[PDB]
RNA sequence: GAUGGGGAAGCUCCGUUUCAAAGGCCUGAUUUUAUGCAGGCCACCAUCGAAAGGGAAUCCGGUUAAGAUUCCGGAACCUGG
RNA sequence: GUUCUUUGUAAAGUGCCUUCGAAGAGUCGAGUUGUUUGGGAAUGCAGCUCUAAGUGGGUGGUAAAUUCCAUCUAAAGCUAA
RNA sequence: UUGACCUCAAAUCAGGUAGGAGUACCCGCUGAACUUAAGCAUAUCAAUAAGCGGAGGAAAAGAAACCAACCGGGAUUGCCUUAGUAACGGCGAGUGAAGCGGCAAAAGCUCAAAUUUGAAAUCUGGUACCUUCGGUGCCCGAGUUGUAAUUUGGAGAGGG
């Protein structure tokens, strides 16, 4: 069973703190029963709870550093695309575009013409 | 520190040896009186500032709006002509009135064929101190050369 | 070592041969890359005929003079006999040869008539409208045969 | 002019203005939450038959404690978690690679009314 | 020794927890072709090397 | 047009006022380190000439390298070999010192790309050179289709590599009859003349 | 055994205070106040290297299946504030 | 293919006459030494020494002097298959 | 006294970048000996193995300071051939290319050296806004010891 993700989704971050110690306090509580009892499965339920509410609250502080920074140079590393060190490295789309206005004067003077030979 | 001793110890060996005569052509530098009145006649001739070439373009697309003129509204400049290769160019075109060349260009390769072309040439010129002082004169850091070439009456 | 009446050989396997064996067992696949590749450039130059026009031109040695062959590119003064010049013929395909000169009338007259029957035979597009389809060949070179006089 | 006056002849680097850092966008833009708090520095009681013995004899629990946890932070999440003042701390690490906390509480708290308030008895 | 570094006493800790027997469940399972600790270790016969 | 006068004058490297000029510079590139940064070109009319240009982006620097053979690093002069390799003095170095020299400014500046170099002054220890070099990652030359090339990767450490001006002139890259071993490569060279060939259809 | 430097095609080698612009220390002054500006002092010049060398300070009694100068009871001492 | 912006009083090409036509230096080259090459009075590379010219320079597989001829344009740079 | 310039520094200054791995193939440096010569030293193995530096999906080379000597060809690369040839070699053992010819693929180019001189027309950065692989305005700065436009020898420039 456990919490679901999308309903977990529409809280505060002051419900999603409060809902994790009590979810912690429920851990620690079936840890001590573990112990006494041969098998207790229960205690999965409750750790893929904990992670799952740990993962809404960091992807909705995320969500909320993203839209600081919305539209303008310099953000953060970790938020800025990953690809490769490479692909970071390679040259822009208008970098590599560039040309010189002499080879633009030549490109729209002498274009490579469509032509086809029968007639 | 280092710096501060080769600094020293480079204008002390430049002097202990003896330098061939086109270096102490120059440092036989323009007196400070005749030096001064020039400065004070190349202040008149001054290259026109980023601000007052805006309003001067402003003013020119008002007038070819409005009478068309072939951007002649504006007179015709009067300005101290400076950098290197427009000066040399100048001088061998015979065009330059009075050189002022700065007397401490730090390659001095780049201005000590400058005096024997303007004597060849017969181009008055002037070995001036201060690079700094030039390029304060054509509103730069450091111009090694000044020109007038056309001067009003 | 040496034997019976046998001739000298000169077999040169004794350095590390075997380090530097290419034995062409992709002859077949390469060959049907290879066409595959000129089929997808024949697709992407879709009007073009995917060879430029190259001029008649004498095969230099006293071996091979006898003989007549293609060469890189034409002349600018066969180009500007033609009448057109070589930034246009260059992006209308034909092959252009800066650095080759004419010495020989014949073979100057034989390129010029070639050029003339080339933009005879070319239709040439508008660069903005319509691209009225002309259903490509594939060799300018097979249109445009070699000729020994 | 004059020169300045100098009664030394070793000559220092001069004093430089040290600007602080003003960056134009944050490091890891998300401070991460306690790496180790109140719950994670308790995990379990040992509930062996020599630590069972302590709880009356010593008034001393027994807690298995992460193994990044000194004393000050098990004293002060023993305060958080069970609401009691303890008088001491001694902690070892087991052979298994754990580590082991003996808590001793002040004289004013029953640590066998607290274990069986815990769960273990 | 006696006094040990920490190193030494964690890896120490992980060869003691490694030091036993197979579950005897894992026999049971489908397709299961292990039928015993092939690396059991023993004090005795063969030495850490640490 | 200063450049021309520049060049000219910079051929009459005997006449007396080159060499008193070069021996006091000798002296003042003797006085700083091995290598250090130049805040402007010695010769800006050889610099725009090897391709550099005064913009923000393009960095000179000035270096020293030792002159003469290489000896042979060996304990004592023992080859321990046939006596057709015991030679240790008379050996030469296969590249030049213009190419170590931007080499060791290479790894000093590895987030710089080296253009060209040239000759500036020498003694009988040292041969000084001044190394032109590019930042890729300034947007001067990100941007400038004229020198956007070289922060292409394939461009990492041209010097190292052997790809510069004197690197080219050292591996032997020339049209001709006189390259036949070094013209696309020598071991390229060797490696397809020295492969054997067989086909589907022996032939 | 780094650094500053100097060799070496280079992996790296030399050197350890050297052809270096090599730093921090207390009082405070100010009480937009933060710690700059008032000051003044000092020139070693990284760091690693001993469970037998140097070195702040704990003893007795009891207690476990297995721990103790470490736990319990009593009685002390040192360092920092 | 369909649509919007008119780029642009801008840019490019072509014919004839006239005056010109800037073209890379401790490099080219030479001696010597070592290595390398099929390269042979010396194929390339590198060290040291000497060190150019501008109807010039390089090459034209036997060294040298003299007279020609032919063919390119170094000592700066990019580029798919 | 004050304000510049040049040169050299310092900052946990604003923003970036390098190192290491992999390494079949690629670009260089450095560099043997076993072996063969029926011994062995030049030679050979081999301009190889080992060692070191540096890249990419390919790399390198590449648009002639070329090949030729003909009725001349025309960037580079690769295949077939030239050819086990010309040549080198205790002329011994052994080594050993290149031009032409056919084919695969084909593609060309740009800086420096020129006065814009009736107007540094050029560019990084910061800030504000926007449609954000960037654009516009403003402000410092770089730059005349030369950043743009114009030309690259096949040409081309200035006038008419
Ligand atoms: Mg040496």
């Amino acid at each position: 069973a456990g919490v679901k993700a999308y309903e977990l989704r529409t809280k505060s971050k002051e419900q999603l703190a409060s809902q994790l110690v009590d979810l912690k306090k429920e851990l620690a509580e079936l840890k001590v029963q573990k112990l006494s009892r041969p098998s207790l499965p229960k205690i999965k339920t409750v750790r893929k709870s904990i992670a799952c509410v740990l993962t809404v609250i960091n992807e909705q502080q995320r969500e909320a550093v993203r839209q600081l920074y919305k539209g303008k140079k310099y953000q953060p590393k970790d938020l800025r695309a990953k690809k490769t060190r490479a692909l970071r490295r390679a040259l822009t789309k208008f970098e590599a575009s560039q040309v010189t206005e002499k080879q633009r004067k030549k490109q729209i003077a002498f274009p490579q013409r469509k032509y086809a030979i029968k007639a | 520190p280092e710096y501060v001793r080769v600094q020293r110890q480079k204008k002390i060996l430049s002097i202990r040896l003896k330098v061939p005569p086109t270096i102490a052509q120059f440092q036989y530098t323009l007196d400070r009186n005749t030096a001064a009145e020039t400065f004070k006649l190349f202040n008149k001739y001054r290259p026109e500032t980023a601000a007052e070439k805006k309003e001067r373009l402003t003013k020119e697309a008002a007038a070819v709006a409005e009478g068309k003129s072939k951007q002649d509204a504006s007179p015709k400049p009067y300005a101290v002509k400076y950098g290197l290769n427009h000066v040399v160019a100048l001088i061998e075109n015979k065009k330059a009135k009075l050189v002022l060349i700065a007397n401490d260009v730090d390659p001095i390769e780049l201005v000590v064929f400058l005096p024997a072309l303007c004597k060849k040439m017969g181009v008055p010129y002037a070995i001036v101190k201060g690079k700094a002082r030039l390029g304060t004169l054509v509103n730069q850091k450091t111009s090694a050369v000044a020109a007038l070439t056309e001067v009003r009456a | 070592a040496i034997s019976k009446n046998l001739p000298i050989l000169k077999n040169h396997f004794r350095k590390h041969w075997q380090e530097r064996v290419k034995v062409h067992f992709d002859q077949a696949g390469k060959k049907v890359s290879r066409r595959n590749a000129r089929a997808t450039r024949a697709a992407k130059i879709a009007p073009r005929p995917l060879d430029l026009l190259r001029p008649v031109v004498r095969a230099p040695t006293v071996k091979y003079n006898r003989k007549v062959r293609a060469g890189r590119g034409f002349t600018l003064a066969e180009v500007k006999a033609a009448g057109l010049t070589a930034a246009y013929a260059r992006t209308i395909g034909i092959a252009v040869d800066h650095r080759r000169q004419n010495r020989n009338q014949e073979i100057f007259d034989a390129n010029v008539q070639r050029l003339k029957e080339y933009q005879s035979k070319i239709i040439v597009f508008p660069r903005n409208g319509k691209a009225p389809e002309a259903e490509q060949v594939l060799s300018a070179a097979a249109t445009f045969p070699i000729a020994q006089p | 002019k004059a020169l300045k006056v100098r009664t030394s002849a070793t000559f220092r680097l001069p004093k430089t203005l040290k600007l602080a850092r003003a960056p134009k966008y944050a490091s890891k833009a998300v401070p991460h939450y306690n790496r180790l708090d109140s719950y994670k520095v308790i995990e379990q009681p040992i509930t062996s038959e020599t630590a069972m013995k302590k709880v009356e004899d010593g008034n001393i629990l027994v807690f298995q404690v992460s193994m990044k946890a000194n004393k000050y932070q098990i004293k002060k999440a023993v305060k958080e978690l069970y609401e009691v003042d303890v008088l001491k701390v001694n902690t070892l690490v087991r052979p298994n690679g754990t580590k082991k906390a003996y808590v001793r509480l002040t004289a004013d708290y029953d640590a066998l009314d607290i274990a069986n308030r815990i769960g273990y008895i | 020794a006696a006094q040990k570094s920490f190193r030494i006493k964690q890896k120490m800790a992980k060869a003691k927890k490694q030091n036993r027997p197979l579950p005897q469940w894992i026999r049971l399972r489908t397709n299961n072709t292990i039928r015993y600790n092939a690396k059991r270790r023993n004090w005795r016969r063969t030495k850490m090397n640490i | 047009g200063a450049y021309k006068y520049l060049e000219e004058l910079q051929r009459k490297k005997q006449s007396d006022v080159l060499r008193f000029l070069q021996r006091v510079r000798v002296w003042e590139y003797r006085q700083k380190n091995v290598i250090h940064r130049a805040a402007r070109p010695t010769r800006p009319d050889k610099a725009r000439r090897l391709g550099y240009k005064a913009k923000q982006g393009f960095v000179i620097y000035r270096v020293r390298v030792r002159r003469g053979n290489r000896k042979r690093p060996v304990p004592k002069g023992a080859t321990y070999g046939k006596p057709t390799n015991q030679g240790v003095n008379e050996l030469k170095y296969q590249r030049s010192l213009r190419a170590t020299a931007e080499e060791r400014v290479g790894r000093r500046a590895a987030n710089l790309r080296v253009l060209n170099s040239y000759w500036v002054n020498q003694d009988s220890t040292y041969k000084y050179f001044e190394v032109i070099l590019v930042d890729p990652q300034h947007k001067a030359i990100r941007r400038d289709a004229r020198y956007n090339w070289i922060c292409d990767p394939v461009h990492k450490h041209r010097e190292a590599r052997g790809l510069t001006a004197t690197g080219k002139k050292s591996r032997g890259i020339n049209k001709g009859h006189k390259f036949n071993n070094t013209k696309a490569g020598r071991r390229k060279t060797w490696k397809r003349q020295n492969t054997l060939s067989l086909w589907r259809y022996r032939k």
